[PDB]
Formats: C-alpha cells, structure tokens, sequence
C-alpha cells in the first residue's frame, strides 16, 4: 500500500553489503598434464582402463583449444560454466578407446557389453566424459587388432571396476577346463579398427575425469587469480571454489589435516581453512539485528523513528544516524525525542517505552505510564462508607460468529481446464 | 485412600475448629513475542535467493502477519490480567493489620526492583532463556566459540521481541493489587477505594462464607498465626523444589525449542542437491541453480508456516489459560467467590497475585474445617402441636439437651424463638423430635 | 472494532488466497493457459502437478487459519452465551464479569456477526469516613450486627448498611450478642436501646 | 452424538490419513515397489524423495 496506519512495523533485519571479493586458491603454478592424457600415443583397452591421478595443477583447458575437439563433452553434478571457477578434490582421469557406436554407452545407468562387463559409471558420478574420435591414430590397414574388450562375463561389473581376468567363459553346463570349444568362449575380443569403416565402427578415445567438490581439500584448481586476504569486513570469498558473503575472522578451532571446511547443524559453512596461509577462519553472516520503523499515518506526517534492537548507542550498525539518538531497553531508537513525562500509550515500542506523534510536530517517545497514583487512608478504627451512588450503563462488544465459507476446489486450483 | 462415611438418617458431623489454608495456582498469561525475516531465514544474504523469493511476498506476508497477530494479543494478554485496576495504590507505612503479617508478599525499598521476597524466588525458580534483548553484532561475532543458541537463531532472522509491560511494571501493578485489597477489600474493584480494618473485613469475608462474625474477633490471634505459619510454608516450598513453577518452564521450553527445531530444519535438501545456497550457486550457474533454489525456498517456506501455525496454536492455549487468570484476578483478588475449587479448596476467603515470568502465581487463602464431632439431629422439635425449624443454623444434641448451631462451626445456642422459625403442626415433618422452646421476656 | 476485526480478517484471507494464485510454485508460469498453449500434456503434465501440489497448499494454510480463527471466536461464542445466561436471565455475584461495579441486570443488542450487552451496574459515588469499631460492650457482653456495621459520627454510634449510609440506632433486633467483652480486641463502650 | 462425533472424527481422520498414501505427489507412481523395480536408486531417489 502506499499508507501506512499509525503504528511499529517490523521491517527486514540490519543488512550490510559487501565492500569488496576476494579469491583464495591454492599456491600452485604448474599446468595439469593435458598433454600426457589427450595427446597419448597409445591409449589403453575398455576392458583394462587406465586410471592416471591428477593432482597439484592448474586446469586451465584453454590449451585444449587450439588442437583438441572432443565429439562429446558431458559433466555431471558440475556446470561446464563453473569449472573455471573451482578446486576439485582428488582427480583422476579414466582412459580407454571403444567403438563409436558405444560412446553413448559411457554415461551414468547404462547398460551395453561396455556399461555391463567392461567400464561401469555410478549414478553419484561427479566428473565430465570426453569422447573424440581417432581414426586417423588407433585405425591401420588390415584392422588394428590391439584394442580389446570383454564379451562374455557371469555377472555386470561393479561402478570403476576393472577384471582384466582371461578365463574361460563357460556358457553352456559342461565345464570348459580351461580349454576353448563349444560353448567355451575367449572371453576377449578385438577391435577391427580400420579407416574405411563407417563412423559407428571407427575407433573413439575416451577419458573420465572424476572428481569431488567443496567437501575436502583439493590441489587441482581452475585459472582464477588469487586476492589478498581481508578480515572484519564483510566480503564476497571464494575459497576453493565455494563462494559465499561474511565476515572473516581469526579461528581458535583445530582442524585436522584432511579437513577443509567446517559446517553448522544447519551444513552453512563456519570455518575454512585458508589455502594458502594454512590458517583458519571463521565465517559469519554480516547482517543482523532486527529494525522496526515507528510512524503516524502518512496523511499524519512524513517523519518516522527506527528502533534498532540489539544495538548500544550510549561505526554504529544503523541506516542513518542523524540525532535524537538514545538508548532504550527495547534497542536504540533513532529520530524520536526523549521526554521526562509520562503519559497513556500510544505507539508501544517495547519494555516499558512507549511513542507518540505531538507538537514544532515531532515523534516523542517515553516511559508509559501505568496511572494515576495515589493512597489510601488506612487504620484500624476508620472506615469509609458511601452516602450516594451511580447507575453506571457500560458496553461490552463480543464476536459471536463470522463468514460461512465454502471452497470448490476444482475451480480455485483448475479453473475451467480439464486436463487440470 | 479407600474410606466410608457413617451415613445415618439423624446423625450430622459438625467441625469444631478451622485451619487456614494459603494454596499457590501458577497460571500462564503470555509466551515469548516472535518475528521472523524471511529472506534471511530462506535466502541468507543471497541477492538471487531473495529475488526468486520475490514472487512468495504475499505468503510470506501472512506468516508475519500471524505472528504480528500473536505478538498483540500476548500484550493485550498481559493486559487484561494484570491492568485490571487503573490506579496505583500504596502500601501504608504502617502495617496495623490485626496481626497478620505479609511483609513476605508486599514489595521492600531495599532492591531496585519493587518485588516482594516471594516474587524473587518466583523469579529465580524459573530461568529465562533469552536473560535480556540486546545481543551486539560484536558479541556474537566473538563467540563463534561458543554454540550459542540465541546468535544462532538471530543470524537466520529469527528474533524474540521485548513485552511491553517490564517485571518492574508487572510487579507495581501487583503491589497497587495487594495494596487494594488489604486496605479496601472488595471495594476498589467495584469502584472507589474505601478503606476499612483489615480484621473487620477479614469478618466480613468469614460472613461471606457463613460462618458468624463474631467467631472471627474470637480467635483473631488463633486466624493471623494460621495465616502467617501458611505464608512461611509457601515461602519454604517455594525456596526447596523448582518443579512447582514447570507450567511457565513449560512455556518457555517450547517456545526456544520451537525455535531451535525452526534453525536445525535448514539442514534439509527438500528435494534438492544440497541444503547450502552457495554450494549450488558455485557448483551450479543459475540456469539449473534456479530449479534447486526453488525447492530449497518451497521447502524453508513449509517449515516457517508450519512454525507458525504451531505457535498459533500455543497462542489459543496461552490465550484460554490468560482468560482464566483475568477471571481469577476479577472474582478472587477483587472480590470473594463463592464458586466451588475455582480459587483453592475450601471455602474461599481471599487471594494475593504474584508476579512471575510469563505468568501469574495466586496465593488463595481459604477456610477449611479441621474437628469433626458427631451429634445427633432433627429437622424439626415440635413444641406445643406446632413445628420449629432453625432460620439458619441446624439442631443439635449432645446427648441430653437440644441447641441449635451454625452450620461451618460448633457454636451451639439455646432454642428460642428468634433462633427458630414456625409453620404449620408438628406431624406431617418426619424425623420432628419433642423438645422445649424457651421464650424470652 | 472488535467486529470489524473479524469482517476484515475473513476478507483479507479471501483476497490473500485469491493473490497467492499468482505464485510459479516451480513450474514455468502461473498460469494453466500459457502452459498448456506452450507445451504438450507430454511436459504440461509435470507443471500442472507443481502448480496443483502448490495450490492445495495454499488451500491448506487457508483452512488451518480458518480452524484456528473459528476456535477463538467459538470461545468468545461461548463467553457471550455465559453472559447471557448469567446477566440478561438473571443477576451475577461475579466480579466484573458484567460490568464494572456491582451487577444490577443487562440488556443485549444485536450486531453484525456479535452481541453489545449494555450492563447496569451500581456504583458507589461519594464516600465519608467514620470511626469504627468491631463490637460494643453494653453489659460485659459483647454485640455485633447481622447485616451492618459499626459507626460514629463523633459523638453517637449507629449501626448502618455497607453499602449506603443509612444509620440506624443501635438496637437488640439490629445485633446479636456472644460472649463476654474482654476477648475481641477493637470493642468500645456504648448504650444498646431495648425496644419496650 | 457429541461423544460419537469424537470417535467418528479421530476414526475418519486416521481412515483419510491411510487413504492419501494413493497419491502420486508428482512422482510417477504411488508405491515405493512400483519404482524402485523400475528404476534404479539413480534416479529412483527424486521420485522417493
Ligand atoms: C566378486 O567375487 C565373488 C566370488 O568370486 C563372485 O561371487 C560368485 O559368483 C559366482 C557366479 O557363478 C558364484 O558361482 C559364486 O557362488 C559366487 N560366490 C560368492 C561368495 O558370492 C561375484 O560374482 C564377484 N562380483 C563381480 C561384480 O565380479
Ligand atoms: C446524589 O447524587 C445525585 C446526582 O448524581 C444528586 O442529584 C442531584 O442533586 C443536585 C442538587 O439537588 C441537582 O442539582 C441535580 O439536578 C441532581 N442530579 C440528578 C441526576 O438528579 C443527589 O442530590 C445526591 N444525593 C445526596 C444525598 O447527596
Ligand atoms: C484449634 O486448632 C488449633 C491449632 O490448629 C489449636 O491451637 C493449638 O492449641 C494447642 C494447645 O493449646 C497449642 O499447643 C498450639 O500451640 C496451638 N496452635 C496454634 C497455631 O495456635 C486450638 O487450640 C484448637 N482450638 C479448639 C477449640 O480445639
Ligand atoms: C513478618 O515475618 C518476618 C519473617 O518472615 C518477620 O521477621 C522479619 O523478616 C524480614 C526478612 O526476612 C527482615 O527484614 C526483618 O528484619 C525481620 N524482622 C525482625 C524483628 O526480625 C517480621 O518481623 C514479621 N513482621 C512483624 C510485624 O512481626
Ligand atoms: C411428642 O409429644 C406429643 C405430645 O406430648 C406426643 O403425642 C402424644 O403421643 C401419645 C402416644 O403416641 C398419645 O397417647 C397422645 O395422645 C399424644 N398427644 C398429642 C397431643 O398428640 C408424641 O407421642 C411425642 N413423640 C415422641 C417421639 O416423644
Ligand atoms: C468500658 O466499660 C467497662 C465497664 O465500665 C470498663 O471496665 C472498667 O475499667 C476500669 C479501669 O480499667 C476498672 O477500674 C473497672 O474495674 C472496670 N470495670 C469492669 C466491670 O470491668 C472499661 O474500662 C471501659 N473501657 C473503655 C475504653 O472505656
Ligand atoms: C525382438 C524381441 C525383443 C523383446 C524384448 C522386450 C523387452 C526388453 C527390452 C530390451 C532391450 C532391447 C535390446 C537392447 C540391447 C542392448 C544394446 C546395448 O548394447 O546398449
Ligand atoms: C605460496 O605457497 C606456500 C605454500 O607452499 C605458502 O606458504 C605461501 O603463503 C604462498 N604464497 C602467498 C603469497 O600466499
Ligand atoms: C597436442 O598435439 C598437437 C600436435 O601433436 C599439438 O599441436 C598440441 O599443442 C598438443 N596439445 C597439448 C595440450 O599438448
Ligand atoms: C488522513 O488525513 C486526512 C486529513 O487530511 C483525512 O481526510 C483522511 O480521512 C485520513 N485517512 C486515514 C486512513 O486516516
Ligand atoms: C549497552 O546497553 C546496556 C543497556 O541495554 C547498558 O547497560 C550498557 O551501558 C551499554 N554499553 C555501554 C558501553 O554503555
Ligand atoms: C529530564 O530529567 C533529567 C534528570 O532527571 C534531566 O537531566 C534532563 O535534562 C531532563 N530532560 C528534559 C527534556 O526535561
Ligand atoms: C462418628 O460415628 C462414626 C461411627 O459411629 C465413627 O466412625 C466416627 O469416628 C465418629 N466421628 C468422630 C469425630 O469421632
Ligand atoms: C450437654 O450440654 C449441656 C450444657 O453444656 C450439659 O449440661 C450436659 O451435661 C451435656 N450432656 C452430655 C451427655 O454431654
Ligand atoms: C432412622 O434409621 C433407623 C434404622 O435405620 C430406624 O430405626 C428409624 O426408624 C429411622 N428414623 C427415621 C425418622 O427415618
Ligand atoms: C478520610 O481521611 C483521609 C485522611 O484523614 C482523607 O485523605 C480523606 O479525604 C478523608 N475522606 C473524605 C471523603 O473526606
Ligand atoms: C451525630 O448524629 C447525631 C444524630 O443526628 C447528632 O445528634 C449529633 O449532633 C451528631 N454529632 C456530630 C459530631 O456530628
Ligand atoms: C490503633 O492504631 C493506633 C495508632 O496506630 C494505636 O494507638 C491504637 O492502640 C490501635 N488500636 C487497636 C485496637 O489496635
């Protein structure tokens, strides 16, 4: 509305914004080891994937530019627009060649001889799947029989499990005894990669980054420059890729050496430990306080009074200082004139205060009054006795009952849609 | 205890003696005054958080406004209970009372606080969880520390606002109560203050549950030592357990337990990825970190209006359990009731409020018979063919002689006639005995 | 006011539900046409559900309000059945239940959605001390009155109404005796006229 | 009738109370069995949630 009844409302709490934002990364300059994981000269068989670490580097894939184009690039739990602006935990970088036509086959819940007896992704899959095809490298004339991947198992592999057994599969009842027949199948077979194939049947290189984010130390960080620190102040931090608004202040707290973060009950983030000074601090919101604003109506007047609880005014948190500043037990109240009278209420502030609008108009606030004050002629031999009286007609208003009400429901929630 | 009762047709029992009886009834009046900020409870100091709660203003309008709601009508609670006189009465330097003694229940100059011994241990029974209103930024900023609860819930919106009437106010409206009712008994509530001995009102009181006056100034040393022996009992009760005054720990203990169950509820995903704004908003771009910010907003918004309609609830009980204690300082403070068990048991002779946090304590001082002896009775001594009934009073006999006595204490009288009363002959009444009826001159 | 609270409170529930109808609740739009005319039942189905799940919630807030609301204005329902009762039907002991002062009879008035009891009360008006005392001793006895008090206006001592200033002389009829005049503390000595 | 309201209620009310479990809530069935053995815990766990 635009009238507001004379009254206090309670308004949004004391909000602070943030002066600056820092960036806290961890002190590391190397470039990751794109080279030694896109630009490998011989990859490795579905069936025995190569699991490669990634740790202390910088993944700024901006290198991967000029030279690499991936046919797909999906990441899971994760933006592809954020991965610049993050720290990931323990990184590593899953590699294999497949066929074409099972690319699709790499990816979270899938089922396929890869998904099935060879490579199995969990659905908890945080990390990106790059695939590019490779035909001009892992396909020769005469088909390039190095490339291998199971057919036959008893049972689906487990998610990043690895069986790089050769035993006999034995698909009929008869035992096998270690020797092929029928009914007794190599439980591996090769790839015929060769370069007149159609593109379902060309060879395709395939890494998975798996990686965990803002639970745990990391040491692979994204591009982003580091600011100095800055305490007492309310800031916009990113530490290790979790962002967030506070307050930064010196930590008694004792982490050990494989925590990172620490959390509320409620999982809101009290202290990090600085990746670069191996230091602790604490984290607190920087708005606080609650603020109600007291006012005639605005036909009345313009002017109105703030009661900032939970402030001292006897660098204040208020909006404006200005004066008739004075301290109640309610909070500080700002733009109201203290008096020594005391009168009936009329605007109750709290604890005792109480404001009203007089006349040169001004908000005035002070200590109500609870009546006229007064004794009585007690003894022990006098009494007080009435010689005339009053016939006293009072009103008493009393509710008795209020709107029948009936709602149709189809018609609020579905109004005139059938479908709905 | 499994008793019986000799019921007979012509035997009554009739007390001898008395007891005064100070009891103590604790009764809630108000609960702790509530306001909430949704976009720091949903969306802490998130711009896009509070730009998506944007579109819920007018749901989260309603919750304030419910709880706006419950805030007024705590203080009209406190109100109506305790503002029931309009003028401040003071205790006469003097305290010729006939004997009796409440130095124990009127307010001392001594501490700052006008409160009467009584009201302090009241006080120190139950313990408050907030202990004040004013908690600086700094103070909270420096105790991260600690667990404190009260910064924790400050830091989500979450704010208790002061009463509007003080202890120290509270505690003058219940000394201008007691002053009133110990030097003008009944009168200041039913209009102007009209002083009177307080023995002579004691009498009437005694009058008011028909026992005779004059047994009153009989044993007016026996009543205020009773009286007295009472108070100190109270006072001993009060200074051992803690558990007596649990109705308004109750209160209090809801009310913050209310509050720390609303700050643990933000642990939840609702559905989405995780329950940290920031987490989505770093892991996520807004493209997708919209649909997750939703849920986390639907679900915040269902715990606030679950909140509330809970302390609604609580709101109704404290409100019914206000009306009874506004009822009790009307027609037991400022007035004698004759109302069964609704001020102490027994007969009711007077009530003292007391001050105490989020409620009030009565002090009903009532009249309880304690000597019972057997006589037998009639209805009715027939005399000369007529019928005698007593006016008000019951026949009597000791064996041998016929009296008449009143009813709530044995103070038998010779028949006469001004005692009795006739109608009719003396064969129609069954259970009329013979007796004789002494005439004065 | 106490009325038009309760009108304004219903209409105000009414018109919030009618505003809360504006609310996204998740799904892309508020409003079933745009999404039925820019989506097929294949994905319009999920939005409906998030609009429908939001809509019966804020059905669901609206009754619970509704329950909370009737339960205070059935309590003051039956206050006002009570005062009925106990005021227009007859003439209540009870202290400021009807009225301030001591209750004579009550009148009630309808009003929009409540009553307006006009109480008649009797109030005392002007007050004049006197001295006092619990009893007499006429003749080592000791008298005190039935219905009355004790006073003086200096100089004489009549027995007199609590209620009214109307002084009677002191009389046997006017008190009854107990005891001797020595255990009560407070007696004074006075005449008590037998009446011939 | 003033008692038999209370039973009718508290019995009604539990009756309601067992009768809503058919809801879908927007999932894409009302029973747990339904989809956990057609889906896995994958995405089995949004429509659980
Ligand atoms: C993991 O190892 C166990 C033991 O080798 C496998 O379980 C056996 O599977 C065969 C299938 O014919 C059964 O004959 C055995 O009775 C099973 N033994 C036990 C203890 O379970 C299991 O299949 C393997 N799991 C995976 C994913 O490879
Ligand atoms: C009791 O009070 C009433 C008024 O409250 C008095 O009646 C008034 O008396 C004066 C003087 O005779 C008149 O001028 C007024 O017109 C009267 N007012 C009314 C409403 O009648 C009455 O005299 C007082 N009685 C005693 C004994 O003091
Ligand atoms: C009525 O009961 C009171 C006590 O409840 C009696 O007063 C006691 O009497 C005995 C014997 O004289 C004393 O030892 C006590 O000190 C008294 N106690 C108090 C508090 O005064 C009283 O005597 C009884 N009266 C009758 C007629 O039986
Ligand atoms: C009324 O009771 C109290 C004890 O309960 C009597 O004793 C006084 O107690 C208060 C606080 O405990 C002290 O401040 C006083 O100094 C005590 N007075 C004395 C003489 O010791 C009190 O005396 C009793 N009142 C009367 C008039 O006897
Ligand atoms: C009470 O007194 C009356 C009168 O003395 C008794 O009535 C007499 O009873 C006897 C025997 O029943 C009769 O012979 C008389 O004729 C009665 N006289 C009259 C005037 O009625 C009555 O019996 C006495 N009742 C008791 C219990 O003693
Ligand atoms: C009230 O009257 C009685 C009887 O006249 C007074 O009692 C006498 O008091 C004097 C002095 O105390 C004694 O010399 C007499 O012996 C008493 N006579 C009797 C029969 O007791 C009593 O003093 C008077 N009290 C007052 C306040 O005037
Ligand atoms: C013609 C008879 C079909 C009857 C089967 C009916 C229902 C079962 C559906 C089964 C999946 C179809 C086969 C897909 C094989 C996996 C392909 C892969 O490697 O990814
Ligand atoms: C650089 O890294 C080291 C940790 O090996 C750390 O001590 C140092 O603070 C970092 N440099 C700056 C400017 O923080
Ligand atoms: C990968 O190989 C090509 C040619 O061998 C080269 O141009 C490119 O720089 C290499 N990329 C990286 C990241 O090493
Ligand atoms: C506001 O003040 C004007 C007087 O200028 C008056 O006409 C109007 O009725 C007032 N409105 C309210 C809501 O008080
Ligand atoms: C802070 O406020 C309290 C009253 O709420 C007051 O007692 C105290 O003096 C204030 N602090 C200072 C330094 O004045
Ligand atoms: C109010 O009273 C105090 C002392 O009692 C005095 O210092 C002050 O000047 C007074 N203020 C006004 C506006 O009268
Ligand atoms: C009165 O009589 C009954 C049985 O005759 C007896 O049990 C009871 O104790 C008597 N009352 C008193 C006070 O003795
Ligand atoms: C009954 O009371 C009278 C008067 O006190 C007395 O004369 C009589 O002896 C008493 N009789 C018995 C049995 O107590
Ligand atoms: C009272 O009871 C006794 C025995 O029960 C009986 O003998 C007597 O007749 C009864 N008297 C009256 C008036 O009922
Ligand atoms: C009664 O006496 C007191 C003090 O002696 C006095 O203040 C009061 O005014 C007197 N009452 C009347 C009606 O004059
Ligand atoms: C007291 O009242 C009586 C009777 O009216 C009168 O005779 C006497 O003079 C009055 N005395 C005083 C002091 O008023
Ligand atoms: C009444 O009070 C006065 C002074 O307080 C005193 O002189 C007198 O003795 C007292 N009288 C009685 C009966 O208490």
């Amino acid at each position: 509305s635009f009238t507001v009844e004379k009254g206090i409302y309670q308004t949004s709490n004391f909000r602070v914004q943030p002066t600056e934002s820092i960036v806290r990364f961890p002190n590391i300059t190397n470039l990751c080891p794109f080279g030694e994981v896109f630009n490998a000269t011989r990859f490795a068989s579905v069936y025995a994937w190569n699991r490669k670490r990634i740790s202390n580097c910088v993944a700024d894939y901006s290198v991967l530019y000029n030279s690499a184009s991936f046919s797909t690039f999906k990441c899971y739990g994760v933006s592809p627009t954020k991965l610049n602006d993050l720290c990931f935990t323990n990184v590593y970088a899953d590699s294999f060649v497949i066929r074409g036509d099972e690319v699709r086959q790499i990816a979270p819940g899938q089922t396929g001889k890869i998904a099935d007896y060879n490579y199995k992704l969990p659905c908890d899959f945080t990390g990106c799947v790059i695939a590019w095809n490779s035909n001009n490298l892992d396909s020769k004339v005469g088909g390039n029989y190095n490339y291998l991947y199971r057919l036959f198992r008893k049972s689906n592999l487990k998610p990043f499990e690895r069986d790089i057994s050769t035993e006999i599969y034995q698909a009929g009842s008869t035992p096998c005894n270690g020797v092929e027949g029928f009914n007794c199948y190599f439980p591996l077979q090769s790839y015929g990669f060769q370069p007149t194939n159609g593109v379902g049947y060309q060879p395709y290189r395939v890494v998975v980054l798996s990686f965990e984010l803002l639970h745990a130390p990391a040491t692979v960080c994204g591009p982003k420059k580091s600011t100095n620190l800055v305490k007492n102040k309310c800031v916009n931090f990113n530490f290790n890729g979790l962002t967030g608004t506070g307050v930064l202040t010196e930590s008694n707290k004792k982490f050990l050496p494989f925590q990172q973060f620490g959390r509320d009950i409620a999982d809101t983030t009290d202290a990090v430990r600085d990746p670069q000074t191996l230091e602790i601090l604490d984290i607190t919101p920087c708005s606080f306080g609650g603020v109600s604003v007291i006012t005639p109506g605005t036909n009345t007047s313009n002017q109105v009074a703030v009661l900032y609880q939970d402030v001292n005014c006897t660098t204040w948190r208020v909006y404006s200082t200005g004066s008739n500043v004075f301290q109640t037990r309610a909070g500080c109240l700002i733009g109201a004139e203290h008096v020594n009278n005391s009168y009936e209420c009329d605007i109750p502030i709290g604890a005792g205060i109480c404001a009203s609008y007089q006349t040169s108009q001004s908000i005035i606030a002070y200590t109500m009054s609870l009546g006229a004050e007064n004794s009585v002629a007690y003894s022990n031999n006098s009494i007080a006795i009435p010689t005339n009286f009053t016939i006293s007609v009072t009103t008493e208003i009393l509710p008795v009952s209020m709107t029948k009400t009936s709602v149709d429901c189809t018609m609020y929630i579905c109004g005139d849609s059938t479908e709905c | 205890a499994e008793n019986s009762v000799a019921y007979s047709n012509n035997s009554i029992a009739i007390p001898t003696n008395f007891t005064i009886s100070v009891t103590t009834e604790i009764l809630p009046v108000s609960m702790t005054k509530t306001s909430v900020d949704c976009t720091m409870y949903i969306c802490g100091d998130s711009t896009e958080c509070s730009n998506l709660l944007l579109q819920y203003g007018s749901f989260c309008t309603q919750l304030n406004r419910a709880l706006t709601g419950i805030a007024v009508e705590q203080d009209k609670n406190t109100q109506e209970v305790f503002a029931q006189v309009k003028q401040i009465y003071k205790t006469p330097p003097i305290k010729d009372f006939g004997g009796f003694n409440f130095s124990q229940i009127l307010p001392d100059p001594s501490k700052p606080s006008k409160r009467s011994f009584i009201e302090d241990l009241l006080f120190n029974k139950v313990t408050l969880a907030d202990a004040g209103f004013i908690k600086q930024y700094g103070d909270c900023l420096g105790d991260i520390a600690a667990r404190d609860l009260i910064c924790a819930q400050k830091f989500n919106g979450l704010t208790v606002l002061p009463p509007l009437l003080t202890d120290e106010m509270i505690a003058q409206y219940t000394s201008a109560l007691l002053a009133g009712t110990i030097t003008s008994g009944w009168t200041f509530g039913a209009g102007a203050a009209l002083q009177i001995p307080f023995a002579m009102q004691m009498a009437y009181r005694f009058n008011g549950i028909g026992v005779t006056q004059n047994v009153l100034y009989e044993n007016q040393k026996l009543i205020a030592n009773q009286f007295n022996s009472a108070i100190g009992k109270i006072q001993d009760s009060l200074s051992s357990t803690a558990s007596a005054l649990g109705k308004l720990q109750d209160v209090v203990n809801q009310n913050a337990q209310a509050l720390n169950t609303l700050v643990k509820q933000l642990s939840s995903n609702f559905g989405a990825i995780s329950s940290v704004l920031n987490d989505i908003l770093s892991r996520l771009d807004k493209c997708e970190a919209e649909v997750q910010i939703d849920r986390l907003i639907t679900g915040r918004l269902q715990s606030l209006q679950t909140y509330v309609t809970q302390q609604l609830i609580r709101a109704a009980e404290i409100r019914a359990s206000a009306n009874l204690a506004a009822t009790k300082m009307s027609e037991c403070v400022l007035g004698q009731s004759k109302r069964v068990d609704f001020c102490g048991k027994g007969y009711h002779l007077m009530s003292f409020p007391q001050s105490a946090p989020h409620g009030v304590v009565f002090l009903h001082v009532t009249y309880v018979p304690a000597q019972e002896k057997n006589f037998t009775t009639a209805p009715a001594i027939c005399h000369d063919g007529k019928a005698h009934f007593p006016r008000e009073g019951v026949f009597v006999s000791n064996g041998t002689h016929w009296f008449v006595t009143q009813r709530n204490f044995y103070e038998p009288q010779i028949i006469t006639t001004d005692n009795t009363f006739v109608s009719g002959n003396c064969d129609v009444v069954i259970g009329i005995v013979n007796n004789t009826v002494y005439d004065p001159l």
